[PDB]
């Protein structure tokens, strides 16, 4: 069972949130859909589920505030709930309670975090960064990817279309007063810059915006 | 509800060593206790369900006993590729009240760090934005301090560290810090500093550059 | 203030044995040619003390506790020790005594001193011109909420390094009571080495300082001589002892110096002494105290249990009732066990509210109830304060003080058939949500709309109590389960439901604390030869001692035998022809405690000889010791 979350990650305050958890790999035919609420800190909170026949019962969590529906014809299931507050900044992800060939399954998906504001979608600016002139050298060469500007949550930073791996250490979002900023680095050693040309690649799942900027050593001497 | 509290907020342990996780609940974590498995880059997944069996593809060595609310993650000969964020639980009855959480991870030999500072690129002035991005990677362990020196003075206020997983690879350490500024205060300071204090280096690296390149 | 010094080196704690060191004056109060009995804080003979140096390779100063009483012994030469630290927790948070000497005054304030890391003493430039003048003072940074301040007579302290041996002593005791801390000073020429001189001295108050404050630890100050960190000491030492509340004996003579002392709790021939209350003991055999075992544990030797509660009634019943219909059954005047039903290992839910089952156990109730019903897995969850839906709207609601248990576990091979199970029912629709607590039975039909139903189905007319749907070609979460709900409050009635019972195992020959269902005590378990009744417990003796009991679970008739105790007898010489003492206890055997075995007990110190001399001091039943080559 494959499981992919998707919908829009930009919910202003009163107003309705919509997603769709999607399944793959396995019919609704057992195992129930369950809804977790993750605070921002590996800290996570029960919020509801529901049956595969009709039966929609209620979390005491959300009494009125909570509405999920089923889809047995294509396979999903939908998640609403009703005045969204300030407090519903974070992410909701679906699992399945299945237990099948006397073995105990739970499968989790990506999830699509949610972030409450008043700001609209702004699209990321992928600025590059390279040491200058003036700035202190070494033996190993560090190459930056700074993006400044994003809303919202989340986002993800790659090198080479995902291709390059070694020495990538992608550091998550931040709590700011009004916009974040992300810092992706690379280990490249001194035969690659500035000979060679690296290019970070910044995907963005709340409204699929991917900017491609290439890393140059500007402003030098 | 259940109020789950843990105690131990990480353990570092070596190959061959025994890893325990404590979970000492307010309430009842009553008989169906189970444990997540967080992979690093990937999402949790579940390793132990009714307390004595375990999910498909794990190795006899992840198993667990006790008795009462005072239950241990049994763990016996951990490898290198059991760096995983254990949460405990109950699978008795809905909801599903969790636990703070502990991160498990393997102890490697120390490393060296480097600091290096980058200068702002002028597509950031453009806009009207001003920011100066420092890192501070490949180092080990993750007890160490990143500041900054504003034209000498230390700076507190707006900064906000972050940090990923241990590498699979090297076993090293990534930690930075941010900090953004206005396009009025960037034209008033002239040059900015970062280090970092390690423990195998008696003094930090003073690394530094000049915004007139 | 930060810089500590680079010269401590890690040195193990060694012990140095005194001889007859700690004896002071008590009071201010005069005797001649008595034994005085008083209760102090004194330090014991032969005992163990601290092992440090004040020397240029060991410099150390530890923190040591204050409450249990110390006692202060160092030998001096060239005037190392200067001062002390009497502080709580040693930071400025609490009150601290500072008592220092800086050569001039003795300075003794009572303020919330801020100490450093490690504070210390010493004199620079050691090269020319040195003149012993203290320059230094790094004691403390600051000073707040001050409540005594004394200044002493002024003076000048030299601090000459005088070469060869050890010719000063100085002790002091350091010991708080209610408050009133004392300092008892000696000064005296000794010729020392290295170690502790093993004589014997008086202790007399100096000064008195009425504080009023706890002293929880303290601090030794050393000084510092070289000719920041890298400075060396001079050559001296310190020990620290330990002091207890014990007994002893004090020989003023026509001056006022102490002589001789004696330590009740330390051999058995100084513990004549105390006994006869004086010094010259003749030859003989006399009790000085009483032998005495103390319990190991107390065990409740309960094999199994008696009574039970109707448990086996509620979880292991063929049929149940409905959701809306549940019927409540008063669990009361009996002993329920809830430690078997945890690790039962068959209950898939089993959930308490407020408080473990592991903690209720040992904890006694007045009411117990048990509800049982059986309803589908998607209604299992309902039963909790706060739910929705319609189990807990309709059919039972929960209160918000919940302070009981839930049980369930899968039945789904007796709760369903082949063909569907139309046996329970639930209420469906209700005008109003339901009470926490209350049972709704009723049959009417529910009128969804404005015109009348008149007890017939129609427009807007559905029957509430709809049937359940149980097949086993189902999945998992659709299995009936039968849903045990325990309601447990606490009232003004007393409380029926108890029994916390702890069994071990079966001690025999040991001295322990039986607790049984009407008789408790101290007796030692052993074989017996009895022929008890079934209906009796236990037996007496004839003046109402207890000395037999009969296991209410297990045939065995254990008599109840008193430990071992009786007095205490000592063979000891005279006081200028030997020291050798021999133990004797009374009326027990060598076992339960030059082993000899006697009617009257047992003869520790002695040699079993067969040759047969004249009875010079008598021990029992035609047996007498003496001395020979």
């Amino acid at each position: 069972v494959q499981l992919q979350e998707s919908g829009p990650s930009l919910v202003k305050p009163s107003q309705t949130l919509s997603l769709t958890c999607s399944v793959t790999g396995d019919s609704i035919t057992n195992g129930y859909w369950n809804w977790i609420r993750k605070f921002p800190g590996n800290k996570l909170e029960y919020m509801g589920y529901i049956s595969y026949s009709g039966s929609t019962y209620y979390s005491p969590s959300l009494k009125s505030r909570i509405s999920i529906t089923r889809d047995t014809s294509k396979n999903q299931h939908y998640l609403q709930l009703n005045s969204v507050t300030s407090e519903d900044t974070a992410t909701y992800y679906c699992a399945s309670d299945y237990h099948g060939s006397k073995y105990y399954f739970d499968y989790w998906g990506q999830g699509t975090t949610l972030t409450v504001s008043s700001a609209k979608t702004t699209p990321p600016s992928v600025y590059p960064l390279a040491p200058g002139s003036a700035a202190q050298t070494n033996s190993m060469v560090t190459l930056g990817c700074l993006v400044k500007g994003y809303f919202p949550e989340p986002v993800t930073v790659t090198w080479n279309s995902g291709s390059l791996s070694s020495g990538v250490h992608t550091f998550p979002a931040v709590l700011q007063s009004d916009l974040y900023t992300l810092s992706s680095s690379v280990t490249v050693p001194s035969s690659t810059w500035p000979s060679e040309t690296v290019t970070c690649n910044v995907a963005h799942p709340a409204s699929s915006t991917k900017v491609d900027k290439k890393i140059v050593p500007r402003d030098c001497g | 509800d259940i109020v789950m509290t843990q105690s131990h907020k990480f353990m570092s342990t070596s190959v061959g060593h025994r890893v325990s996780i404590t979970c000492k609940a307010s309430q009842d974590v009553g008989n169906d206790v189970a444990w997540y498995q967080q992979k690093p880059g990937q999402s949790p997944k579940l390793l132990i369900y009714w307390a004595s069996t375990r999910h498909t593809g794990v190795p006899d060595r992840f198993t667990g006993s006790g008795s009462g609310t005072d239950f241990t993650l049994t763990i016996s000969n951990v490898q290198s590729e059991d760096l995983a964020d254990y949460f405990c639980q109950q699978y008795n009855r809905y909801p599903y009240t969790f636990g703070g959480g502990t991160k498990l991870e393997i102890k490697r030999a120390d490393a060296a760090p480097t600091v290096s500072i980058f200068p702002p690129s002028s597509e950031q002035l453009t806009s009207g934005g001003a920011s100066v991005v420092c890192f501070l990677n490949n180092f080990y362990p993750k007890d160490i301090n990143v500041k900054w020196k504003i034209d000498g003075s230390e700076r507190q206020n707006g900064v906000l560290n972050s940090w990923t997983d241990q590498d699979s690879k090297d076993s090293t350490y990534s930690m930075s810090s941010t900090l953004t500024l206005t396009k009025d205060e960037y034209e008033r300071h002239n040059s900015y500093t970062c280090e970092a204090t390690h423990k195998t280096s008696t003094s930090p690296i003073v690394k530094s550059f000049n915004r007139n390149e | 203030q930060c810089v500590n010094l680079t010269t401590r080196t890690q040195l193990p704690p060694a012990y140095t044995n005194s001889f007859t060191r700690g004896v002071y004056y008590p009071d201010k109060v005069f005797r001649s040619s008595v034994l005085h009995s008083t209760q102090d804080l004194f330090l014991p003979f032969f005992s163990n003390v601290t092992w440090f140096h004040a020397i240029h390779k060991r410099f150390d100063n530890p923190v040591l506790p204050f409450n249990d009483g110390v006692y202060f012994a160092s030998t001096e030469k060239s005037n190392i020790i200067r001062g002390w630290i009497f502080g709580t927790t040693l930071d400025s948070k609490t009150q601290s005594l500072l008592i220092v000497n800086n050569a001039t005054n003795v300075v003794i304030k009572v303020c919330e001193f801020q100490f450093c890391n490690d504070p210390f003493l010493g004199v620079y430039y050691h090269k020319n011109n040195k003149s012993w003048m203290e320059s230094e003072f790094r004691v403390y940074s600051s000073a707040n909420n001050c409540t005594f301040e004394y200044v002493s007579q002024p003076f000048l302290m030299d601090l000459e390094g005088k070469q060869g041996n050890f010719k000063n002593l100085r002790e002091f005791v350091f010991k708080n009571i209610d408050g009133y801390f004392k300092i008892y000073s000696k000064h005296t020429p000794i010729n020392l080495v290295r170690d502790l001189p093993q004589g014997f001295s008086a202790l007399e108050p100096l000064v008195d300082l009425p504080i009023g404050i706890n002293i929880t630890r303290f601090q030794t100050l050393l000084a510092l001589h070289r000719s920041s960190s890298g400075w060396t000491a001079g050559a001296a030492a310190y020990y620290v002892g330990y002091l207890q509340p014990r007994t002893f004996l004090l020989k003023y003579n026509e001056n006022g110096t102490i002589t001789d002392a004696v330590d009740c709790a330390l051999d058995p021939l100084s513990e004549t002494k105390c006994t006869l209350k004086s010094f010259t003991v003749e030859k003989g055999i006399y009790q000085t105290s009483n032998f005495r075992v103390q319990p190991t544990e107390s065990i409740v030797r309960f094999p199994n249990i008696t009574n039970l509660c109707p448990f086996g009634e509620v979880f292991n019943a063929t049929r149940f009732a409905s959701v809306y219909a549940w019927n409540r059954k008063r669990i009361s005047n009996c002993v329920a066990d809830y430690s078997v039903l945890y690790n039962s290992a068959s209950f898939s839910t089993f959930k308490c509210y407020g408080v473990s089952p592991t903690k209720l156990n040992d904890l006694c109730f007045t009411n117990v109830y048990a509800d049982s019903f059986v309803i589908r897995g998607d209604e299992v969850r309902q039963i909790a304060p706060g739910q929705t839906g319609k189990i807990a709207d309709y059919n039972y609601k929960l209160p918000d003080d919940f302070t009981g248990c839930v049980i369930a576990w899968n039945s789904n091979n007796l709760d369903s058939k082949v063909g569907g199970n139309y046996n329970y029912l639930y209420r469906l629709f209700r005008k109003s949500n339901l009470k926490p607590f209350e049972r709704d039975i009723s049959t009417e039909i529910y009128q969804a709309g404005s015109t009348p139903c008149n007890g017939v189905e129609g427009f807007n007319c559905y029957f509430p109590l709809q049937s359940y749907g149980f097949q086993p070609t189902n999945g998992v979460g659709y299995q009936p389960y039968r849903v045990v709900v325990l309601s447990f409050e606490l009232l003004h009635a007393p409380a029926t439901v108890c029994g916390p019972k702890k069994s071990t195992n079966l001690v025999k020959n040991k001295c322990v604390n039986f607790n049984f269902n009407g008789l408790t005590g101290t007796g030692v378990l052993t074989e017996s030869n009895k022929k008890f009744l079934p209906f009796q417990q236990f037996g007496r003796d004839i003046a109402d001692t207890t000395d037999a009991v009969r296991d209410p679970q297990t045939l065995e008739i254990l008599d109840i035998t008193p430990c071992s105790f009786g007095g205490v007898s000592v063979i000891t010489p005279g006081t200028n022809t030997s020291n050798q003492v021999a133990v004797l206890y009374q009326d027990v055997n060598c076992t339960e405690v030059n082993v000899f075995q006697t009617r009257a007990g047992c003869l520790i110190g002695a040699e079993h000889v067969n040759n047969s001399y004249e009875c010079d001091i008598p021990i029992g039943a035609g047996i007498c010791a003496s001395y020979q080559t």
